[PDB]
RNA sequence: CGAAAGGGUCCUGUAAGCAGUAGAGUAGCCUUGUUGUUACGAUCUGCUGAGGGUAAGCCCUCCUUCGCCUAGAUUUC
């Protein structure tokens, strides 16, 4: 036995999984679901459908141009069985796994490389536009630090910093409502 | 250990609670579950729900119920005078970025 | 060999590879401010029924002195030295 | 779950477990076709009363491959290490 | 509109895929094997009015140049200029080739 | 044991928002056209297989939290 492959989605298909349409002209369609049948029936695009290889392909979010990828084919000149071909072959499987995923992974972080710079700029134009909601003393809480550091000799500005990483460290949330006194 | 007065914060998974109720029910048994809940957390037969928490569970019509909420229960001593049961709790509303991801937690008395 | 001779040229070249805190502080403010936003649309939202009915005109509803003292507590203003006391009615 | 023609290193219970009994840690038994119980049921084995009388019973069975995938759904994966490296790298392997 | 919407995913209602009208316009030999596949005193305007794009009969001359200002057609057209999904895309998809030797 | 949470497994199909020498064209200001420029503008592209849901008859978690417990009542050669 072997694995095939999804036609609408590139999805690995095992035996007994999924249906094959076979077409008058002699082209036989695997699907690996009733997802990808039933989308290929309504006719849609598996390349416009954005959760299909195809489409990835398309929109160049999967690494094609590599030479780990150049390994895996369909082998239409059979080779006679050598045991240490084999054990060899299947060798070389494991380690182009490992460096297939660890490239693939290079490949993905060079996708996402601008992110960090976006967040930054969009943090601060946030932080620029709304500088009044971020957390401060309480006039209580003033009152009280600034006759504590009167009466103990000690900085306002001190206390003042201690007591926000006291807040900052001292998440509350507020209820809705609250309870009406019976008579 | 535990004393009778104390208050802890919860989040309800109504979803599970009202999967596959009619229509015309859900959020009538949305408040039942809730009355249900608080009675099974902290022991009181006497739950009474806010207002506000009647409106946020009543927001998105008789169908609209949110799969989750963020609530807190507060059992305090009933102090009228023939009273047959000497605790109850109160359950209100918790303003919340996002009711997902939060566990059970102890209001401060203070 | 192929493949492996192009993974020890790639480590040479160092094709894998890996790579502030005034940056880390702008973005724990700004995730602070989302989240007092989320709060504030959460509490309009809580307030606001207006396609069953209208909401109260603001003048017609008296404010509690304890609600004004401590907003304005946490917006950071000191009530005593304003005195809201002998402002509000009785 | 392993056969002679499948060096995938594996166990019988499916990705995601068995769906409402969980997984398989002790000795398990496959059975041909189906059997009258439900799942978490007690079941009896017995040995046949009488000396069998088809080939079938006499024939030696080889297999080839078991499937693992997911019976919460369409599961096309039989590990999590063939899952990931269909799917690749996602946003939350980078923010974690 | 659709002519009976409930049951146009059957299979006995399945009209022409764009990859094969790709091939019938390509070739003019696998659009000759689609028409003998059909019987020309059946077709709407003896068979001689037949839009490829729309892999469609047609009652006239006038009925073919009126279906041709429509958007069916212009969408047809926009799918044909993008390309049909085959199989050679389905294996380039996953990065998958032939080793014919 | 229960309630959350986390991880997994499935389902859908790429969130809100921001940006863009992408966008048929139209209208203004001037270098009067040389992405002239600015504005609007279905849609498209990127952040983003992202967002959302997940037992209610899915799986795992002495080892992620909080809570509960050796009852009460009735009957019995
Ligand atoms: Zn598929």
């Amino acid at each position: 036995m072997r694995i095939e492959n999804c036609f609408f989605c590139g999805r690995p298909a095992w035996p007994s999984k999924g249906i094959t349409f076979m077409r008058n002209d002699g082209k036989a369609f695997r699907f690996c679901r009733s997802k990808c049948h039933k989308n290929f029936k309504m006719k849609r695009n598996p390349r416009k459908l954005k959760w299909t290889k195809a489409y990835r392909k398309n929109a160049g979010k999967e690494m094609v141009v590599d030479s780990t990828l150049q390994f895996a084919a369909r082998r239409n000149v059979p080779v006679r069985y050598n045991r240490e071909l084999w054990q060899k072959t299947l060798k070389a499987m494991e380690r182009i796994s490992e460096i297939r995923a660890r490239r693939e992974r290079v490949f993905y972080k060079k996708r996402m490389a601008g992110k960090r710079a976006r967040e930054v700029a969009a943090a601060r134009k946030l932080v620029a536009e709304n500088e009044h909601l971020l957390p401060r003393l309480r006039g209580s809480e003033k009152r009280r630090l600034a006759e504590l550091a009167a009466e103990r000799g000690v900085d306002v500005e001190e206390l003042e910093r201690e007591e926000l990483a006291k807040l900052a460290s001292k998440k509350k949330s507020k209820a809705f409502g609250g309870e009406v006194r019976r008579v | 250990a535990i004393a009778d007065v104390v208050a802890r914060e919860y989040t309800i998974h109504l979803h599970k609670r009202l999967h596959g109720v009619t229509f015309k029910k859900r959020a009538p048994r949305a408040i039942k579950e809730i009355k249900k809940f608080a009675q099974k957390a902290m022991g009181t037969s006497d739950v009474r729900l806010d207002p506000q928490l009647n409106k946020k569970v009543w927001e998105q019509g008789i169908k609209g119920v949110p799969f989750r909420i963020r609530v807190r229960i507060s059992r305090r001593r009933n102090d009228e005078e023939g009273a047959k049961e000497k605790l109850y709790s109160y359950v209100q509303a918790v303003n919340v970025k996002n009711p997902k991801g939060l566990l059970t937690s102890v209001v401060e008395e203070e | 060999q192929a493949l492996e001779e192009e993974e020890e040229r790639l480590e040479k070249e160092g094709f894998y590879d890996e790579d502030d805190e005034e940056e880390e502080e702008i973005l724990q403010k700004a995730e602070y401010i989302r989240e007092q936003h989320a709060l504030i649309r959460n509490e309009a939202k809580m307030r606001k029924s207006l396609k069953n009915r209208a909401i109260i005109p603001r003048k017609a509803v008296k404010k509690p002195l304890s609600q004004l003292e401590d907003h304005l507590d946490q917006l950071g203003v000191d009530t005593e030295a304003i005195g809201l006391r002998a402002r509000a009615q009785t | 779950a392993s056969t002679e023609t499948d060096l995938t290193k594996k166990k019988i219970t499916p990705m995601g477990g068995f769906v409402r009994y969980g997984e398989v840690n002790n000795d398990y038994v496959m059975i041909k076709g189906s059997v009258p119980g439900v799942k978490k049921r007690i079941m009896t084995l017995r040995k046949s009363l009488f000396t069998h009388t088809s080939r079938k019973a006499l024939e030696k069975v080889e297999l080839k491959w078991i499937d693992t995938s997911s019976e919460f759904g369409h599961g096309a994966f039989q590990t999590a290490a063939e899952k990931k490296q269909f799917m690749g790298t996602l946003k939350k392997d980078l923010q974690t | 509109g659709v002519f009976a919407k409930r049951t146009m995913t059957k299979t006995r209602r399945r009209l022409r895929d764009l990859d094969q009208i790709e091939r019938d316009l390509r070739s003019p030999r696998h659009l000759q094997q689609y028409k003998e596949t059909k019987a020309a005193e059946d077709l709407p305007g003896l068979g001689l009015y037949y839009c490829i794009e729309c892999a469609k009969w047609f009652e006239s001359e006038t009925s073919l140049v009126g279906h041709r200002k429509g958007k069916p057609h212009k969408r047809r057209l926009k799918q044909l200029k993008e390309g049909a999904y085959t199989h050679e895309e389905a294996m380039a998809a996953i990065g998958y080739r032939i080793d014919n030797g």
